[PDB]
RNA sequence: AAACUUUCAACAACGGAUCUCUUGGUUCUCGCAUCGAUGAAGAACGCAGCGAAAUGCGAUACGUAAUGUGAAUUGCAGAAUUCCGUGAAUCAUCGAAUCUUUGAACGCACAUUGCGCCCCUUGGUAUUCCAGGGGGCAUGCCUGUUUGAGCGUCAUUU
RNA sequence: UUGACCUCAAAUCAGGUAGGAGUACCCGCUGAACUUAAGCAUAUCAAUAAGCGGAGGAAAAGAAACCAACCGGGAUUGCCUUAGUAACGGCGAGUGAAGCGGCAAAAGCUCAAAUUUGAAAUCUGGUACCUUCGGUGCCCGAGUUGUAAUUUGGAGAGGGCAACUUUGGGGCCGUUCCUUGUCUAUGUUCCUUGGAACAGGACGUCAUAGAGGGUGAGAAUCCCGUGUGGCGAGGAGUGCGGUUCUUUGUAAAGUGCCUUCGAAGAGUCGAGUUGUUUGGGAAUGCAGCUCUAAGUGGGUGGUAAAUUCCAUCUAAAGCUAAAUAUUGGCGAGAGACCGAUAGCGAACAAGUACAGUGAUGGAAAGAUGAAAAGAACUUUGAAAAGAGAGUGAAAAAGUACGUGAA
RNA sequence: GGUUAUAUGCCGCCCGUCUUGAAACACGGACCAAGGAGUCUAACGUCUAUGCGAGUGUUUGGGUGUAAAACCCAUACGCGU
RNA sequence: GCGGUUCUGACGUGCAAAUCGAUCGUCGAAUUUGGGUAUAGGGGCGAAAGACUAAUCGAACCAUCUAGUAGCUGGUUCCUG
RNA sequence: AUCUUGGUGGUAGUAGCAAAUAUUCAAAUGAGAACUUUGAAGACUGAAGUGGGGAAAGGUUCCACGUCAACAGCAGUUGGACGUGGGUUAGUCGAUCCUAAGAGAUGGGGAAGCUCCGUUUCAAAGGCCUGAUUUUAUGCAGGCCACCAUCGAAAGGGAAUC
């Protein structure tokens, strides 16, 4: 149960925040867990996703398969993987759309703003 | 890529009116090549270079002139502060602040006391 | 007098309102010299005002001003309270001498009606008041 | 409109009432405002009491000049005999009212008493430092009953 | 008419510019729910009333 | 206040072979000529529009509300009436069921789960969580999705930790013994609440 | 007997009820006090690689600067992937600017993209004409400055 | 002749200021009729709608020319009461306040009228400089037809005597208040169904967190949040808690006794009359016109008048937080509310499209699927399309898209 | 035996409405969906239930709170005596 | 050109919310007419018909007061006892 | 409830699609031709025209290329349709200037006020000429006259093209 008088339990002021949440925003609302190996490296439970970051998808039709985030459409709220793909009946192939939630980090992009963010949850980093 | 505006406060008012000319013309050329092509996106980028440009020879020239009146009663009004009509027009902290030599005594003999109930 | 001002003398109505002679502005002529100095000269405020002479035609009035900008004015703390925005257009409100006399704001019995404001002093007397638990 | 034997009703509602009707919700949030703001109040003003020190006095009319009741401040001559001077007495919490007239020695000495008492269960604190805790007491109503 | 203020032929040329069926692409966006162009006139159909 | 009157609508009156009710002027759309206004009218005015000084809340008289809490109290130690109002109190051993004062100053959830599992509150804890269920209705768009049973109310003299302590507990209220609420004891107006109280609060009823 | 008409069922139509949904409404409560001659509200016309709107903006025109975030945007095209960075973005924030033509609207006008005057400057043989660039010219009222008017009036001196 | 003064002008003179918008609430002015009276005129609707002027975060009111008649209360406002009462009223219909009492909030004060007269002690502006919401010099000016100090009726002033008490203004650092940022638990373990597990079953874990939302179906434990607590940044403001610099004091204020005094607002008050208004009745307030005061006076004391008392305030000049209002603006939180013919006119490129010369009038219109995977390819056809094939959990979901009634 | 369609015997005017009197040569109704009309409030009468009872009424307000809830309460005031 | 007599012709769910055909009045002025301009609702304008004042006239149009009042017409939604 | 909104019937493949004299043959095009294009013929408006230009008004309808789902009450390969583009050149033609009936600021006076009156008035109501001075394009030198803003004609007045 909430306490605060700042904070709103109304489902359509929730779901209107949802779906208009600006680029920045979306950012932290598409975050992935970390998988078990990771997290021992890390000390870190979850970490907003980002292109080139390697995956794995643990839920739905596509549950096994591996690849790099190749396009976080945030638009879509939405990652596309290089390798989970359709292929179309005209013989194309597009890209399905995951969502984070259901994917679990295996290879982080590091770089100074990534590391920095890791110690600033209270990671390792090692 | 585009120039960057911290680039652009190191030079001078000579160079940046220089430059200034170089992207007018430049992007008179892309206006024609536009014609021949289907799409053209680089004009974009020189489009918002040019609005750099301007925009940091106008910082220049108004911090020059801020310089100008510094400490002088008057300047210009689009160097005072905006605020809003009715704040502009407010007493200031000096004028609202002013008692009358009368009150002034009775403010000193007659302060309202610290004190507790027990 | 006041003439009301209809066409022809025509009211359109009820014989209590045929009245076109004999009727009263309900503010005084003191407060109409007022007003229409306040209007000429709106970069001043209207402190007060006095009665110099009468003919039969007109009455005559002088009618003291204050500049609010002036500094003389804003740096004295006994008059630098006309300064403050509420006092703008203080004759337009009602708010001189004259004006509170044609309010009829005043203390005691013979002023029940008008002395906390007629319109408020009504809104209130014609208000029905629910609480919760009735 | 009249038939049966019924009581005749005075119910006023042939202006536009209906425009100005005034329901109380905000009660249960107009009493969580008001201790809101006597808790600030308090906190700005602290150590003081949210409350000046009020005389008592007789309620007029035959109807209840058998009770007494809180006034609205000493006489000035209430506080003359009490060892105070109006301006002082203002500042150290004690409402002065300059209309009241004594003509009634019970009442007289009764506020006198009452502001004797209350300089004995005050300290002022002195105007520059050594500060001493006090402690908020909120109510002279209270310990003054 | 013919003779015309430049008022009137600046109002008539914004017209012109809007007189035009809804650009393809726009249908293929996210979320788009546009069809076609609500707001087409024609000089058959509605005046302008200058 | 203003819906289904900002129309400038007349009646056309007779002789036009419609009714009489009033409608929209003026040309060129849909709406001109419809009608307008009446409760019957696609776009008019509700009938007898509702009013925000309707009763809402209702005065009763306090010593009845006193009377009702009495009788709420009293049934919750009677176990026929607990058994009835849907509470698992079949194993427990003796109602009303007092358990020691430490009750008040556990601390944590997970302390205060296994006191009252210990107690014989298990099977009452259960059924709260088993009892979850999407509301039927357009409540649900209305911030009351979810639909659950009552637990125990636990009631306490003086808290040093059990109110937070069961918060998070679904189904279990707390009480200061001072204040019993009829809300909680009777609730649904069905007498026989589950109660369990700190001895504490138990000596203080008298 | 068929056709036809009528009734019922199945499948197909017509039409958009019903059911379920809901980034909208409505009402109550709480907190706050901030428009404008430093040109507001409102209007017109414009501005994107590809837009007619809605939304944003003003020839610096779906934005410039600043600050934060830390890699997108996405319909396609294009660009970029030193992206371990003074740094992506239809991102957030926003203190610096830009802000056409207008509008209380202020040189005069306005069913006109009509007609002036003043200062500085550039070009054309130019104080005077024509053109370009910059900056100005409303009314009422107040304080003050300066220049004045009146046998209203004082002194002094003809 | 020269120089003032008074009054009045001019300037693209130096510096300012007003206008328009919004308009829920607020201060005024002006002002209906429908309606009720079973007709209708006074009355009522209403001191309302419409019209006009003027403000603010509140406005207005406000420290008694008050209430009373008591053992007296003591600025204003608001609530509960007083009370559907006293009173008004074709005494019909109808209308209708106040005092006291309980409460919320509480806060008090300023001018005019006085000889600084051994010293216009005062103030705008310009100018230079400075530590610039301002300060200091200097110079013009304003001002004696009166700018400061002193006093405001509660008093107070001038003399005289006697005594003790109490003080200013800076920075700097915390707290406060607002605006912001960031960090802070626990399963994606197994089985069944399914396109998808967020379903069922099993075994756990966290809980000051089982609010809410998202994610391919009902998710505390997958994600964002929530709960608890921590750490930053940016202001505002001395509100007040500490520290430091300067000590204003020959100054300022308070206090007792004696003595002499005690200035207190005019075409106002009041009166007549006219109109309007009020519960206000031989006249409640307001306004016009005529008349027009006093100073042991003046006002009020709800029945006109004369006479005699008494009681109570101190008008005709002024400022002031809070408690109160709020269908507007900005920011939040909610609901036994409505669920696309409902709810705002408007869930959508809605005050839009469209109508009207104009004022104005003013709609309809939400839902494929988890994902476009939006039907490659073949074949008939001039083509639209058909038939196949295919995608999909389903085309008995094909954009003429959920369900699909009559 | 039920249901249903049909046949046969006998019987059976078109509903709604105003009206002394409607199948009426009285009025509304071509059809279908969805919407569509005794409500809320102030003050009251009779009756009934409930609490307390010569009293009674906590909710203006204050206290408190797990916060528009629940719980607690002085002085008045209302009606009654 | 301006008008609009008769056919009481066509048409009379029209070509048309005033038209069509024939017949007819007038045809150099109290003539016809474009544009500009003035007059605005108890108001205008009228060689006068209560005519005309944007298909509106014995008092225009728009919004609001206003859900105006109606002793009058129409309707008023489930079952059984 | 001549109820409200929306939808749908019978009527009915029915009334009807008959004013303005009128069409015909061949070829081309095309899936398709009573209706498009060309040619041939036959007719009509008959210069107070069914011709050639403009004013008001419209606003791209003009022209080309592509092109037929809808619209052109039959048709359609055609179009004032649909899609995409192109196109309007002035010292001399207009506007702009002038005044007309009129409209309308200011000075003033009314009006509670929105505003009303009035248009040269019961106002201290301006702005040219010339030389210079060679200081500078303002004060100075002189002079001079003083009526009263402004708007109001794409047919009136009016600088200039064939
Ligand atoms: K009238
Ligand atoms: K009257
Ligand atoms: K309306
Ligand atoms: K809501
Ligand atoms: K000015
Ligand atoms: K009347
Ligand atoms: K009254
Ligand atoms: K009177
Ligand atoms: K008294
Ligand atoms: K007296
Ligand atoms: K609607
Ligand atoms: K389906
Ligand atoms: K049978
Ligand atoms: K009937
Ligand atoms: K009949
Ligand atoms: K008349
Ligand atoms: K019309
Ligand atoms: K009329
Ligand atoms: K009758
Ligand atoms: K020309
Ligand atoms: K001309
Ligand atoms: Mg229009
Ligand atoms: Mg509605
Ligand atoms: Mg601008
Ligand atoms: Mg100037
Ligand atoms: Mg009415
Ligand atoms: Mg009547
Ligand atoms: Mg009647
Ligand atoms: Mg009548
Ligand atoms: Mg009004
Ligand atoms: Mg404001
Ligand atoms: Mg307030
Ligand atoms: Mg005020
Ligand atoms: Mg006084
Ligand atoms: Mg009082
Ligand atoms: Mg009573
Ligand atoms: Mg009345
Ligand atoms: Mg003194
Ligand atoms: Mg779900
Ligand atoms: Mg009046
Ligand atoms: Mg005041
Ligand atoms: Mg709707
Ligand atoms: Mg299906
Ligand atoms: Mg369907
Ligand atoms: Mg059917
Ligand atoms: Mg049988
Ligand atoms: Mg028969
Ligand atoms: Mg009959
Ligand atoms: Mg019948
Ligand atoms: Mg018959
Ligand atoms: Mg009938
Ligand atoms: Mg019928
Ligand atoms: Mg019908
Ligand atoms: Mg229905
Ligand atoms: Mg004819
Ligand atoms: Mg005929
Ligand atoms: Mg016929
Ligand atoms: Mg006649
Ligand atoms: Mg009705
Ligand atoms: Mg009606
Ligand atoms: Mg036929
Ligand atoms: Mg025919
Ligand atoms: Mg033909
Ligand atoms: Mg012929
Ligand atoms: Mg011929
Ligand atoms: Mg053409
Ligand atoms: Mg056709
Ligand atoms: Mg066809
Ligand atoms: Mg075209
Ligand atoms: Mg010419
Ligand atoms: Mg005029
Ligand atoms: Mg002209
Ligand atoms: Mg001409």
């Amino acid at each position: 149960a909430k306490q605060s008088l700042d904070v709103s339990s109304d489902r359509r002021k929730a779901r209107k925040a949802y779906f208009t949440a600006p680029s920045s925003q979306r950012r932290v609302l598409l975050s992935a867990p970390l998988s078990k190996e990771l997290r021992a490296q890390y000390g870190i439970k979850a970490l907003p996703i980002r292109r080139d970051d390697e995956v794995l998808v643990v839920r739905g039709s596509k549950k096994g398969q591996e690849g790099k985030i190749s396009s976080v459409y945030r638009l879509k709220f939405a990652v596309q993987v290089d390798k989970v793909t359709k292929e179309k009946v005209n013989g194309a192939s597009v890209p399905i759309n995951l969502h984070p939630s259901k994917l679990v980090i295996t290879k982080l992009h590091l770089d100074k703003d990534r590391k920095a963010l890791i110690q600033r949850k209270g990671g390792k980093l090692e | 890529a585009g120039v960057k505006a911290y680039e652009l406060r190191t030079k001078s008012k000579e160079q940046l009116a220089s430059q200034l000319v170089d992207l007018k013309k430049e992007l008179a050329e892309l206006k024609v090549q536009k014609l021949s092509r289907p799409s053209l996106p680089k004009i974009k980028t020189v489009r918002k270079s040019i609005a750099c440009v301007l925009t940091v020879i106008n910082e220049q020239q108004r911090e020059a002139v801020r310089q100008l009146y510094k400490g002088k009663k008057y300047q210009p009004k689009d160097l005072r502060a905006k605020k809003t009509r009715a704040l502009r027009r407010a007493l200031t902290k000096f004028e609202a602040s002013q008692v009358t030599e009368k009150q002034r005594k009775k403010q000193i003999a007659f302060p309202q006391r610290k004190y507790a109930i027990k | 007098n006041r003439k009301r001002p209809v066409p022809k003398g025509a009211t359109y109505g009820k014989p209590t309102n045929q009245g076109v002679n004999e009727l009263k502005y309900q503010r005084s002529l003191r407060a109409t010299a007022e007003e229409r100095v306040g209007r000429r000269a709106a970069n001043l405020r209207v402190l007060n005002s006095y009665w110099v002479n009468q003919d039969s035609t007109y009455k005559y009035f002088e009618v003291i001003l204050v500049d609010p900008q002036h500094k003389a004015i804003r740096r004295d703390a006994r008059y630098n309270w006309i300064c403050d925005p509420v006092h703008k257009h203080r004759e337009a409100r009602g708010l001189t001498a004259t004006g509170k006399k044609s309010r009829g704001i005043n203390k005691g019995h013979k002023f029940n009606n008008t002395k906390a404001g007629r319109r408020k002093t009504w809104k209130r007397q014609n208000t029905l008041s629910l609480w919760r638990y009735r | 409109a009249i038939s049966k034997n019924l009581p005749i009703l005075k119910n006023h509602f042939r202006k536009h009432w209906q425009e100005r009707v005034k329901v109380h919700f905000d009660q249960a949030g107009k009493k969580v405002s008001r201790r809101n703001a006597r808790a600030t109040r308090a906190a700005k003003i602290a150590p003081r009491p949210l409350d000046l020190l009020r005389p008592v006095v007789r309620a007029p009319t035959v109807k209840y000049n058998r009770k007494v009741r809180a006034g609205r401040g000493f006489t000035l001559a209430e506080v003359k005999a009490a060892g105070l001077t109006a301006a002082y007495a203002r500042t150290i919490g004690i409402a002065v009212d300059h209309r009241r007239q004594n003509r009634n020695q019970e009442i007289f000495d009764a506020n006198v008493q009452r502001l004797k008492e209350y300089q004995s269960k005050i300290i002022v604190f002195p105007r520059n430092g050594k500060a001493p805790e006090a402690e908020q007491v909120l109510s002279a109503a209270a310990t003054f009953p | 008419a013919a003779q015309k203020s430049f008022r009137i032929k600046q109002k008539m040329a914004k017209a012109k510019k809007q007189n035009r069926p809804l650009p393809q692409w726009i249908r293929l966006r996210t979320n788009n729910t546009i069809r076609y162009n609500a707001k087409r006139r024609n000089w058959r159909r509605t005046k302008m009333n200058i | 206040e203003k819906a289904g009157h900002q129309t400038s609508a007349e009646s056309w009156g007779t002789g036009r072979a419609v009714a009489r009710i009033p409608r929209v002027g003026g040309g060129g759309t849909g709406r001109s000529g419809q009608g307008a206004f009446g409760n019957m009218c696609r776009g008019g005015r509700m009938f007898a529009p509702t009013k925000t000084w309707r009763k809402w809340n209702v005065k009763v008289n306090h010593n009845e509300k006193r009377y009702a809490t009495a009788s709420a109290i009293a049934a919750t130690a009677v176990a026929s009436l607990v058994l009835a109002r849907g509470h698992r109190v079949e194993k427990i051993p003796e109602i009303p069921l007092v358990v020691s004062t430490d009750l008040e100053s556990i601390q944590k959830t997970k302390e205060a789960v296994a006191a009252l599992k210990a107690v014989g509150a298990h099977s009452d804890l259960l059924k709260v969580l088993k009892s979850k269920k999407l509301r039927a209705g357009k409540g649900k768009y209305r911030n009351r999705r979810w639909t659950q049973r009552r637990g125990p109310l636990v009631v306490y003299a003086e808290d040093n930790g059990i109110v937070k302590a069961l918060r998070n507990v679904p189904g279990v209220e707390t009480a200061n013994v001072a204040s019993l609420n009829l809300l909680q004891l009777a609730p649904g107006a069905h007498l026989g609440r589950f109660v369990i109280w700190t001895e504490a609060a138990f000596t203080k009823l008298d």
